[PDB]
RNA sequence: GGGAGACUGGAAUUCCUGGUGUAGCGGUGGAAUGCGCAGAUAUCAGGAGGAACACCGGUGGCGAAGGCGGGUCUCUGGGCAGUAACUGACGCUGAGGAGCGAAAGCGUGGGGAGCGAACAGGAUUAGAUACCCUGGUAGUCCACGCCGUAAACGGUGGGUACUAGGUGUGGGUUUCCUUCCUUGGGAUCCGUGCCGUAGCUAACGCAUUAAGUACCCCGCCUGGGGAGUACGGCCGCAAGG
């Protein structure tokens, strides 16, 4: 299990609105990986999850595609 | 739920002094705008029970501070009634 | 909303009513009144047009506004919503800025007190009359029209009105209460909002009293009626009459309606039941 | 007619496994099964019927000539490496490959258990 | 009087010269109402991920809003009557 | 993911419409009832409608318990840490009583894509009124009422005080190697998994979130059938409880 990058104070807040964190953490097909293979953290992929979830809803990511 | 501004209004007009916050008066003040106010909710939501739930409690809570007022004195049990024109 | 009534007679036992707490005035206005009589269910002619109706409890006519479109531009608030038994809707009369009143279909929840416009610059309310340049496609419509400009005709329907599709080139799509498609013009003339009275449909009927009032007779089966009189006639006991049912007027169950209306390419498809 | 560029669409069930071969735009030019090769019942199921309802579909589509197609694949999987394999050796070369199976959002319900 | 994240996609038929004076009329409504301060910036022509109402693409609007609830529900009744928008929605900058 | 109302999104199934496209498509251990040659299956474009939210999603969170998860808004309950300003015996459990409550079932009025009791055929068997296949009526959805039962399980009522640890998770306060980035190290309270002492238990086993050692109150049991049944009483329109 690697590092939890949000933890730190030194990394950007998350928000649906930074496409390029929106985009390192789902999978070419469109996809959310789970925390064994991220290495990230519970509320943390929980913020990460409404974020882009959000962002796809307002149709910045794909749906699956 | 309330918030600082009528909450801090309340907590004064009916304090005994400046500084008492946790005197029974207050607590049955707040307790007293609290139900009034989300059974005026409740009359718009009908099915809420979690939140009759609160109700219930909070009622029971009431109860029990009106309880302990009238067996510490009449009077200021009296007077704490009147002045809100409940039945009990 | 429903109010049962207590079993005090044998015979008010089930009657239940829609109790009228939407009511504010109780004398309708003498101006608009109209000579009107109950027909009894006869032509000028003398024959009885239609049997089952005629008789009962005679009442008085009032011109309601169904094709509003003289005045625009102008507000007007809800005066009072009171009882026009002639519909089973309810109407609700308007002070319009210019004096005149007329009455109007009473959309669901109208209560005292809102502003109705009619035009173009008419909101989203219920009860504005607005052509369908001024409409989002998908909204719940009442009381619409045929032609720009022709008088209103249909989607008066106590609970269940006609729910705009979609627009496309200058004809417009209508969805129907029995689930069907209409074409109809772009520019054709309706409203916003279901209709009052949702709750009528839970009227418990009651006796027969109530039912001569209403207006119908007496409903005579077939099966005990004549021979001569009907195709069902005759039999010495309880026969369905031998043969599938039939209206004594010589046309059995089928197909009614002629094609080839002028609306009828303006139509899609027809009606399909119990799905 | 004639097209230069084509579409190859394999589905396949635990049953089954059908091809059609179609213009990007949809317009189909030809389709193979294993029911028309000749095989019944879970003879049709073997992935050797893919073989051949492939080579069917892929001959049927070069006299009506077709040059460049990609495959689009659906389906539980009964036979897909096999059929793609078969479809590239009978002489068509393929661009892309993409899976595109029907996934239901929980929608409506799946029929009930096998015992 | 609470921090609010609005976000609003137009139709692309729309050129971009016109999306300021549109936005700055549509929330002149609560610029009169309650004294509130708004800040808008913008950004558009993305590559939509898939088609919405038969289209490709759109531009984007965000504005930050510290308003009444009922005069955001009045902007948003206001704003989605409109045809030339596709989608919106509002959310809370504060902790909930 | 505590509850309620409203708005909204995409994928999928079915159906309808229009191309293309040909003799099969669906099915199981095998086949036939099923739909096609009136143009099926397949596939593209469009539309319609109903249900439910795959990934995140876990032996994780919340709720008193049933249970609870697509987003957005609106209003609201409960719980937790620190300062400890104030009330100064207000605490606990609670017979009878009252309120909530899985699914199925009932009335009224709507909705009804998929699924699916009942019922038809096809199949197996000496025999199938089942397991299997093709269809599909209630119901499954919505609003208002109802019945109030589940292996309603942690098969363990709640509250309080005390009694060795180790290993994960969540939430919040602090301090110190200090980059002061770091599941770095330490202190603290709450919740939730696993293994284990002493101890208890007939055994399996529990083991600070006790079945350990006690205190307070409440319900329940006194061999198996008869029987959770008859009568009587209460509730429910009835099924019934
Ligand atoms: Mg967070
Ligand atoms: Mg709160
Ligand atoms: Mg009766
Ligand atoms: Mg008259
Ligand atoms: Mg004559
Ligand atoms: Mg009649
Ligand atoms: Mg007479
Ligand atoms: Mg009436
Ligand atoms: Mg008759
Ligand atoms: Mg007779
Ligand atoms: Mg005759
Ligand atoms: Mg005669
Ligand atoms: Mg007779
Ligand atoms: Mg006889
Ligand atoms: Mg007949
Ligand atoms: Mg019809
Ligand atoms: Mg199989
Ligand atoms: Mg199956
Ligand atoms: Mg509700
Ligand atoms: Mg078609
Ligand atoms: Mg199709
Ligand atoms: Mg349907
Ligand atoms: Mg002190
Ligand atoms: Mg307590
Ligand atoms: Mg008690
Ligand atoms: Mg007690
Ligand atoms: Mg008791
Ligand atoms: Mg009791
Ligand atoms: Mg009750
Ligand atoms: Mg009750
Ligand atoms: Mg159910
Ligand atoms: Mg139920
Ligand atoms: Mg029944
Ligand atoms: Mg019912
Ligand atoms: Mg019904
Ligand atoms: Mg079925
Ligand atoms: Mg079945
Ligand atoms: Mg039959
Ligand atoms: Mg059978
Ligand atoms: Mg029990
Ligand atoms: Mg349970
Ligand atoms: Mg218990
Ligand atoms: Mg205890
Ligand atoms: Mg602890
Ligand atoms: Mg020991
Ligand atoms: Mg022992
Ligand atoms: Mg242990
Ligand atoms: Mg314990
Ligand atoms: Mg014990
Ligand atoms: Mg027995
Ligand atoms: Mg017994
Ligand atoms: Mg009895
Ligand atoms: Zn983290």
């Amino acid at each position: 299990t690697r590092k939890c990058v949000f933890c730190s104070k030194k990394g950007q807040t998350i928000d649906y609105k930074d496409t390029a964190l929106l985009r390192t953490y789902i999978s070419e097909r469109g996809k959310i990986r789970a925390r064994r293979v991220t290495g990230n953290c519970v509320q943390h992929q929980r913020d990460i999850a409404v974020a882009v979830k959000n962002a796809r809803e307002v149709a910045l990511l794909p749906f699956g595609s | 739920a309330l918030t600082a501004e009528q909450k801090k209004e309340i907590l004064g007009q009916y304090g005994l002094h400046d500084t008492d916050t946790g005197s029974p008066e207050a607590q049955v003040a707040l307790l007293t705008k609290r139900i009034q106010d989300l059974t005026e909710h409740l009359k718009v939501h009908k099915h809420d029970h979690h939140s009759r739930r609160g109700l219930l409690l909070l009622v029971g809570r009431r109860r029990r501070l009106l309880k302990y007022v009238a067996q510490v004195d009449v009077a200021r049990y009296r007077s704490l009634i009147e002045r809100l024109g409940l039945r009990r | 909303g429903i109010r049962k009534y207590k079993p005090t007679t044998p015979g008010r036992r089930g009657a239940s009513v829609s109790d009228f707490a939407e009511i504010t005035r109780s004398t309708p206005e003498k101006s608009l009144v109209r000579p009107l009589h109950g027909k009894g269910g006869r032509n000028a002619h003398g024959r009885i047009t239609t049997r089952h109706k005629g008789g009962g409890h005679k009442r008085a006519y009032r011109v309601i506004d169904f094709r509003r479109h003289d005045k625009d531009g102008v507000n007007a608030k809800v005066a009072h919503i009171e009882y026009d038994p002639n519909r089973t809707a309810n109407i609700a009369l308007l002070h319009y800025l210019d004096g005149e009143k007329r009455y109007i279909i009473a959309p669901q929840g109208l209560k005292q007190g809102d502003v109705i416009e009619s035009g173009a610059n008419a909101d989203i309310k219920p009860g504005n009359n607005l052509p369908l340049r001024n409409i989002p496609a998908g909204t719940v419509i009442h009381a619409v029209e045929l032609r720009p400009g022709g008088g209103a005709k249909l989607a008066r329907s106590a609970g269940v009105s006609i729910q705009l599709l979609g627009k496309e080139g200058t004809y417009a799509a209508l969805r129907m209460p029995s689930g069907e498609i209409r074409r109809v013009d772009v520019r054709c003339r309706a409203t916003v909002g279901e209709v009052g009275n949702a709750e009528q449909s839970n009227i418990n009927w009651g006796k027969a009293g109530r039912m001569r009032w209403k207006g119908k007779r007496p409903t005579v089966r077939g099966v005990v009626m004549n021979p001569v009189d009907h195709p069902h006639g005759g039999g010495e006991g309880k026969t369905s009459g031998g043969r599938h049912p039939v209206s004594p007027w010589g046309k059995p169950e089928g197909r009614t309606r002629k094609p080839n209306k002028p609306s009828d390419k303006l139509i899609v498809r027809r009606r399909r039941t119990g799905k | 007619k004639n097209v230069p560029h084509g579409a190859a669409h394999i589905k396949s069930t635990f049953n089954n496994t059908i091809v059609s071969i179609t213009d990007p735009q949809g317009n189909v030019i030809a389709w193979a099964s294993s029911g028309h090769v000749g095989f019944k019942g879970s003879r049709k199921s073997t992935p050797f019927a893919a073989q051949l309802a492939a080579e069917n579909a892929a001959r049927k589509a070069q006299e009506h000539g077709v040059k460049k197609v990609d495959v689009f694949v659906k389906g539980p999987g009964s036979g897909r490496e096999t059929a793609i394999r078969s479809l590239q050796a009978a002489g068509l070369e393929v661009g892309t490959i993409s899976d595109v199976t029907p996934q239901p959002h929980n929608g409506c319900r799946p029929p009930k258990r096998r015992r | 009087m609470r921090p609010y994240e609005i976000m609003v996609i137009l139709d692309p038929t729309l050129d971009e010269r016109t999306v300021a004076p549109s936005l700055e009329t549509f929330l002149n409504v609560i610029r009169k109402d309650g004294g509130t301060v708004d800040k808008v910036d913008i950004w558009g022509r993305r590559r939509l991920a898939y088609e919405i109402a038969k289209h490709a693409e759109g531009i984007y609007a965000v504005i930050d809003v510290k308003a009444e609830p009922a005069t955001v529900s009045e902007l948003d009744r206001q704003l989605n009557l409109n045809e030339s928008v596709l989608r919106t929605k509002v959310l809370r900058t504060d902790k909930h």
